[PDB]
């Protein structure tokens, strides 16, 4: 968490060495989390207050109290208001999904909760096609000014 | 005497580089005490410059 704050505050993309003139276009944060606890949301509150970003991201919170099924429509709406912001408003949106394992251990709540047939360890066989919903959905497109990078965390079990 | 001289002029030298060294290491301690006072002023002013700065974004932030 500490990394994605530190990238987030102080990525900047540099216009004198890569010859395009210069402006210093900042970066809209969106910010989606899911399941952050609330040591976690406390650095990241702080973290943009801070640095003063607040006036310019977004945020999807969602603590580890609250209940663990709108954690599926966490990121498609953080991703939808990403696409929205770099492609019809020309911004340079970066999105941080804070704690993917979590969004998949909803689904593999809700993949057998409906007793379909799991890949590996528990996890449903449409898990691959959610991630990849989730995270296709960014990049740029031609002739337009907008942007929409990700940096996803992921907390790996057993490292 | 002549040998007298000689040892008295020794004495007189001994002490000549005595003094002489005392004077370089003085100036050399009193040199590297002025860099440090510099270099301190300078990392110090630049700091709270700094941290003034950015209490002024924030402020416009907020």
């Amino acid at each position: 968490n500490e990394i994605a704050a530190q990238i987030a505050r102080q990525a900047t993309v540099r216009p004198d060495l890569s010859g395009e003139g210069e402006k210093e276009e900042p970066f809209a944060v969106v910010f989606a989390a899911m399941g952050i606890t609330q040591r976690e949301l406390s650095y990241f509150i702080q973290e943009f207050e801070r640095t003063g970003a607040l006036s310019r991201s977004v945020l999807f919170l969602n603590k580890a109290d609250d209940p663990t099924i709108e954690r599926i429509l966490t990121p498609r709406m953080a991703l939808t208001v990403a696409e929205y912001l770099a492609f019809e408003h020309d911004y340079h949106v970066l999105v941080i999904l804070t704690d993917m394992t979590n969004y998949c251990e909803a689904l593999r709540e809700i993949g057998a909760a409906r007793e379909e047939i799991p890949g590996r360890r528990g996890y449903p066989g449409y898990m691959y096609t959610d991630l990849a919903t989730i995270y296709e959905r960014a990049g740029v497109v031609e002739g337009k000014k907008g942007s929409v990078t990700q940096i996803p965390i992921l907390s790996m079990p057993d490292d | 005497s002549k040998l007298e001289a000689i040892l008295s002029q020794e004495v007189e030298a001994e002490i000549q580089a005595l003094l002489q060294e005392a004077e370089a290491k003085a100036e050399a301690v009193k040199r590297e005490a002025e860099e440090k006072a510099k270099a301190l002023l300078q990392a110090r002013e630049r700091a709270l410059e700094a941290q003034y700065r950015a209490a002024l974004r924030r402020a416009e932030s907020a």
